[PDB]
């Protein structure tokens, strides 16, 4: 069986909350980009800071081909429109 | 999110609101009451009176 | 309706019941007066939905995104207005006249929780006519569930009883010369089980309190909906639906302003704004016209 | 007692509903006190009296308003020779929503209305039957005189 | 016995400067025929179906 | 949270009972000018009296603005009808 | 003698802010909604903070029906229009 085992974006806490709407890492707001996704086993998303950085994850059940797609996509939109920098 | 406070606003002073507007705002009795309800008497129609 | 009235308060006097006493003999007549109360009702509700609509997204977009904002803009401020006026069963709650009903069996909220049945809608009929209420415009309102739930009556499906096909169209006769009548807005009473939009979710339904709570009755004194039936009830006979049984005059509604949009173009922002607003107020108007049965989710076995 | 000068200010017509009040009142007593009869009826010891328990007596397993208790009260009244065609049943809007319970009062086997569909029920043995809210459940602090006047 | 229904007779205080209305009835009331009424006596029960 | 901590009338035994029908001080009279209010935790109007003097204040929950309103006014039309002072 | 011995109303420092058109206790704004009222012998509403609470008083001298039922009636409207509680 074909299994994502880690979908892994790291970013600083201003870009998060840029991204996340101005609210903090535990919590996913869902006016942000990174709300709306597919749920199969509750929230697809998760972030946490730690050291002034934020590590954004994919859930552990919410690991499917249409969720790690929008979410690169949705990265790349926001990051485009914030002139904010994207690393290979 | 529309938060960015370093920014300068376009609105200054008062405004006119409904709270600055209490003298003008009056109370109205529509005219109208509340009758408590009625009950129905049938008794009287079923006694023989004279 | 009072769109083209001016004030904020609207005051409508109470008329009692006058005394009749024996004459005695040289004893003058005993005059009568009553100190008599006023029910006062405001326009306290001002609502509104807002979006602002970027050119950027809306250029790139194959889809219409203003004529979608615009039209759930308007259901959310029909879904608001109608919420807030279900949401007064929290005060005839509060009452404490007697008007609430639970379905179980010793008429407490510990017992064996029944669902909305033949005895319950006759205690409710009853409770009415013991108020003298008439009988020309009064109505059921129900959720889904207990609209099924008086699926599972014989008397309200047979036709020995009434002159429909419940059974053949899944649609309930008139019940006791009351329509019964099913909308969705009536849920489960729960304290995260409502939605003001997708944004908000998990607030509790409406005249429930709780955090997040906005139906909550704001001009009269009432106490939140009975959220599960206590005692060895579990499961579906442990949630808890609030049926309403009232006339009409159960409750008033200040009619201020109907849900109208304003579109503006911001420059500044190369944008478009849309607002709708309602101005409006809800309360208790008699305190003796409605009902309210509490039953649970269970549809019983026939 | 009206003032002069309450009614001149106030824009409700005040004599107007005071005079209504008194009237609606003493009609009200008068129905009452026609009403309260049935204690003489009662303190007759005739066998005008039926108790709806299970041996007919004040402690036994109390019963609604049924079949069986109305068609006692029938044969009690045709064993005297009363008329049948100005009989009448004043009873409660308990009693009237009990009788809206019995089979043979709502089915169309029995009878030709549809009491469940519309709330009513028609005539029983022929007797009419008539709700009133001034019976009530029979308490000493359940009326009212008025406003001012509670159990 | 249908001595007299209520009316109002209306009276002017003019040491008061009111309006005087006494409404009043005369009757009475008994059991004309010992053997035309029954009394049935019930609970306040609603019966389950 | 706007609540008001304290609305309070003083008088004397003799206007108390000419505004209470004639009634005492620790008694409402359903009749008086301190009747008819909104009630909405119990009798929303309480008084007492020590020495000579009647204060009259609304209950603790049933301080809302239309009962305070009720009162201001009903003192106002019973102390202009019965030539009763009001120094405040 | 019908006197109002005590109109006094609690609030906190931000609400009294909110209607006091943002200035501190002790100073009444006249575009606020504790200005416009009767003056019978000065200032009819004075304002103390204490403790991040408020208290709002009709003045000694100026305790008639009128400055008690405008103000019961502002603070009504107030806590209706700005959505503040107004727990009795």
């Amino acid at each position: 069986a074909i299994t994502c085992t880690a979908c892994t974006f790291t970013m600083t806490d201003a870009e998060f909350a840029i991204l996340n709407e101005g609210v903090a890492a535990p919590t996913i707001d869902p006016r942000g980009s990174f709300a709306g996704l597919q749920s199969l086993s509750g929230a697809p998303i998760t972030a946490s800071a730690s050291a002034g950085t934020t590590t954004v994850v994919v859930a552990a059940s919410n690991r499917n081909d249409a969720n790690i797609r929008t979410l690169a996509q949705r990265l790349r939109r926001a990051a485009q429109a914030n002139r904010i920098t994207f690393t290979a | 999110a529309l938060n960015n406070t370093t920014y300068q606003g376009s609105m200054r002073g008062y405004a006119v609101t409904k709270s600055r507007l209490d003298s003008f705002i009056p109370e109205v009795w529509t005219g109208e009451v509340l009758r408590a309800l009625n009950q129905n008497f049938v008794a009287s129609q079923y006694v023989k009176t004279l | 309706d009072v769109t083209g009235k001016k004030g904020d308060r609207f005051h409508i006097p109470n008329i009692g019941r006058a005394s009749v006493f024996d004459k005695l003999p040289e004893t003058p007549v005993q005059l009568q007066a009553r100190q008599e109360s006023d029910f006062y009702v405001d326009i306290d509700k001002y609502k509104e939905s807002s979006f602002l609509i970027e050119d950027l997204g809306a250029m790139q977009s194959s889809y219409d995104i203003r004529q979608e904002y615009t039209t759930e803009a308007g259901y959310a401020l029909s879904r608001m207005m109608d919420a807030d006026i279900l949401g007064l069963r929290a005060a005839v709650k509060g009452l404490n006249n007697g008007s609430e009903i639970f379905n179980t069996a010793d008429a407490t909220i510990s017992g064996a929780s029944s669902p909305l049945n033949y005895q319950a809608l006759l205690t409710a009929k009853t409770i009415l006519d013991n108020r003298d209420v008439p009988m020309e415009k009064r109505v059921i309102i129900t959720s889904p569930t207990g609209y099924n739930q008086l699926l599972a009556i014989d008397k309200f499906i047979s036709m020995d009883y009434q002159d429909g096909r419940p059974v053949k169209s899944g649609v309930v006769g008139t019940i006791f010369g009351i329509p019964v009548i099913m909308t969705t807005q009536v849920t489960v009473n729960s304290a995260t089980g409502y939605s003001n939009g997708s944004t908000v979710t998990g607030i509790p339904t409406p005249g429930v309190s709780g955090a997040g709570a906005l139906h909550l009755p704001t001009q009269d004194v009432f106490t939140s909906l009975p959220t599960a039936f206590t005692g060895a009830n579990t499961g579906l006979a442990a949630q808890v639906i609030t049926t309403l049984m009232c006339h009409s005059d159960w409750a008033v509604m200040l009619k201020s302003k109907m849900p109208s949009a304003e579109s503006d173009r911001s420059v500044q922002y190369l944008g478009d704004i849309v607002v709708n607003s309602m101005v409006y107020g809800a309360k208790l108007f008699r305190q003796t016209n409605a009902v309210i049965i509490n039953h649970n989710a269970v549809i019983p076995a026939v």
